[PDB]
């Protein structure tokens, strides 16, 4: 994920695509021995009264 | 400790609130850890690795 | 000094405090569900059928409807006057800048406002060039923002305000997404929501006083940071008329009709289904239901609830909500006929259109102060001492009766001749001022031919 | 003689003293819950849907909305003074202040404070060059303050306030932010709080006087101090209609309908549930219900209460307070009939627009006090003696039935060969002073051409 | 029927005012879109007026 002389930041820690699909990082999304998550972010609704 | 507000403790607090607030709603979603009967499902959830 | 980050903070908790407040006021406006409204006599399942009352509506209405300005008159500095001086003179400087920020319109929705909520601001600040480009960047901006997003402090021992802030909330409403501070020599804004602030965007301005001014309903010097024109008194009978149509509506579907029982007759003699507790009818016109009877058998009705007993309690509802008020009786459909003279409205308006005058004095002192401000932004220095001696000069509030003002103004006038110079009799005929600017012109090119 | 920061605590105290009296007119014009209000006939919960009563508001408002102060009257030696501008004729310069200080605006607030809680005072300074950032410095600061934040006391041998203190409360309203101390020869201010927070700023004036005189309304001599225009007869009605229109509200909640009953069939003999007493009847139009009736059975209603006989009660308290009030009938009640003419207007106004210039005639002794005060802090001189024959001139009360003043105008000038002079005519067309020069500008514009 | 032409005005008075009411709003609309299609289609920039 990275080319040359390596210099540059790795591409997904860019928030670059990988395989077409967009990254997002965040510093609190892993708790026990999970770390991330892939899938069809579509599929959450979220909502806020007030 | 109002009259006074040394460090701009009342100020600090109100932000400090709101980062625990947002921060317990992500734990819900994505852990389920402490997360309300209302919640439907928590992503961690998955049957799938 | 004070610090800049604290203040902002201070300012968005009196601010988002002070929403809690001003949000009962709305309820009458918006005809929210309020619990007092509803009546009581309703079953508790047909509860959600609400009835809404539309007084407070109506009221603040018929006050904003009525005024505008026709424009600004401000002394003569040295000789007669300055009124056929026309494009040069200070009135039309001013009425050049109210003009091009369109305040005749959004003017009239600020003062509908300061009557809702009994305040509303204007701020004044010359524009910047690389934002909301249709504007003329010669003039300074002018915006009028309701109290359900700008909020000042005022000093109590000056009457000055100390400081304020202008905060924005994203569109469904749930967060602030940014927030400007007001000082008395400093503009601030900061450019996202509260949980993910940036440095302030930040001006500098020569006012050396806080850019902003309360547009505020008051009646009373005790006043002293306003008061919703909705009244509490108005708040009762706009209440109590709910009661009364909720228990009026309910009463029609559940009472309106007789209720018919019959006693002494056996089920089983009746025929009736034991499982269902009922028998079917035709009931088609002259049937006669014939009966064994028996036992003392009989039968006899409950009767209807008459609904004139409750429009008897409407009608004197209505006779109270416009003595409160102070609208003409034909407003709430409550006169025993329309006028049938030409002064004979004068009569029934002459309630109203007094407190509207009233609306026109008081407010007229916000715009004489936002006039001065926008002056010592856009020029520096002093203003002109004459500026201190302004009136606004605002529509008569009136309906206008050109047909009964023609035929006084023309035997007034009495074609030279009269008792009152021509411009007087235009200004008798309610022409405005921007209006007798350009027929002062016309009769210039009739004057020509004679 | 006394320490001044002595006499400040003994001022205070008599100060915060008078608001609880005062504090009793307020709950009429706010109608704020008075327990007198609350009719007795509706059970303990439901007390809390409190009527209110619009009649002392719409009484205070209906008398100072007619109030508006067009010039001052002074004579001379010369027989006449010519109408000059600004500040040749001594009236124009006290016309000049008038505007210069937004009087206009502080007057038609000031007389409302002034009726309701029977005083208010009218302050008279020279400008602070590091504080009054938005007055011309070299006028006379002339303001109106209420008795809810001035007192003063005035001495029974000779009507002279000795001395008075106005003392302002902070945003919160509980403590005194600062304190003002006028006495006959200097004015002195303690600017924090309390005197707690900072030492007295001072500044001596040239006079004999305390610089504060009181607005007061007066109905007879034997009102000494003055008295709440809202009459003891106002608030004996008020509260009389307050209590009938929640007894009228509780009924149409309780029984503005039949109550119905059965007797001669035991619960069990109709289904009734045992746990809660009830059977859900199917509530459609047009059913018949069936009953055994074992023990031989009948049917009965209470009847509805007619509210019509709460409403022609009201009716009388509504006449009533008209009566009291001297307001014109189509304030009070819609059936009462609108005047068709103008003739028919001067009947109904009558009774108010002799009331109104009652006001006129007594808050105009307070004014011109102050301006011949105002005079002598400006200028350091005695005061020129035809300033104690000087009056004030007001605003017509009545409505401006102008299609009928003016055909009696034309008629009585008659272009030129007629009974008045031209002058004669444009006051009894009700012309302000201030609009008089500019009727002698555009006259003079026109002769230019005959 | 209201039988004059002041009896007219009296009736119709609370549908005009809130005509001349709607009227200055939507002229606001109005003010403003000419200003874009003379913008676009006379190219340039605003003449002040």
């Amino acid at each position: 994920f990275v080319e040359s002389t390596y210099e540059s930041l790795t591409t997904p820690f860019r928030e670059g695509r990988i395989l077409g699909r967009p990254t997002i990082l965040s510093d609190h999304v892993a708790e026990g021995d999970v770390v991330g998550y892939a899938g069809d972010f579509s599929q959450i609704i979220w909502g806020q009264v007030g | 400790t109002v009259r006074a507000n040394p460090a701009n403790y009342l100020g600090t607090m109100r932000t400090k609130v709101a980062t625990a607030i947002a921060m317990a709603f992500d734990n819900a979603a994505l852990h389920g850890t402490n997360a309300p009967s209302a919640f439907q499902g928590y992503l961690d959830q998955s049957n799938k690795t | 000094s004070i610090d800049p980050e604290k203040l902002r903070d201070q300012l968005l908790d009196a601010f988002e405090n002070k929403q809690n407040e001003l949000k009962s006021s709305k309820a009458y406006y918006d005809a929210e569900r309020r619990p007092d409204a509803i009546g009581l006599a309703v079953p508790l399942d047909m509860r959600k059928y609400l009835a809404h009352v539309g007084y407070p509506r109506t009221y603040v209405d018929a006050i904003a409807e009525r005024q505008e300005l026709e424009g600004f008159r401000i002394p003569s500095a040295n000789g007669e006057e300055p009124e056929s001086g026309g494009e040069n003179d200070p009135a039309s400087e001013l009425w050049d800048w109210w003009q091009a920020n369109n305040l005749d319109i959004e003017a009239t929705l600020g003062h509908t406002d300061a009557l809702i909520y009994g305040t509303a601001y204007i701020t004044i600040s010359m524009p910047d060039p690389e934002v909301d480009f249709d504007v003329d960047p010669e003039v300074p901006l002018i915006r009028v923002e309701p109290p359900t997003a700008l909020y000042a402090e005022v000093d109590p021992r000056t009457r000055k305000v100390l400081y304020a802030i202008r905060a924005i909330y994203g569109a469904d409403g749930n967060e602030i997404v940014s927030a400007t501070l007001y000082l008395p020599d400093t503009t601030m804004t900061w450019l996202r929501a509260e949980g993910e602030w940036e440095a302030p965007t930040s001006t500098p301005h020569g006012l050396e006083m806080v850019p902003v001014i309360p547009i505020s309903n008051r009646t009373r010097l005790s006043d002293l940071y306003g008061t919703s024109e909705i009244s509490p008194e108005l708040r009762s009978v706009t209440d109590a008329a709910a009661q009364i149509l909720m228990n009026m509506q309910g009463t029609a579907n559940l009472m309106a009709i007789p209720q018919r029982l019959i006693f002494g007759a056996k089920p089983e003699e009746l025929g009736i289904n034991a499982e269902t507790g009922q028998r079917m009818f035709d009931a088609y016109m002259a049937r006669i239901l014939a009966f064994e009877g028996g036992e003392g058998a009989h039968a006899e009705q409950f009767s209807a609830a008459e609904l004139r007993n409750f429009v008897d309690a409407l009608d004197a509802l209505d006779r109270k909500a416009a003595s409160y008020s102070g609208l003409p009786p034909q407003y709430l459909s409550s006169s025993s006929d329309n006028p049938a003279s030409a002064e004979a409205i004068k009569a029934a308006e002459s309630r109203l259109v007094k407190k509207v005058e009233r609306k026109n004095k008081i407010f007229g002192g916000a715009w004489e102060q936002a006039m001065r401000l926008a002056y010592k932004m856009v020029k520096g220095g002093d203003i002109p001492t004459e500026y201190y001696r302004m009136e606004t000069v605002w529509r008569d509030p009136s309906t206008p009766t050109y047909a009964a003002k023609a035929d006084a103004a023309a035997k007034l006038f009495a074609n030279g001749a009269g008792l009152i110079p021509r411009e007087r009799g235009w200004v008798d005929m309610g022409y405005t001022i921007v209006e007798r600017e350009q027929m002062r012109q016309w009769l210039e090119q009739d004057q020509k031919q004679g």
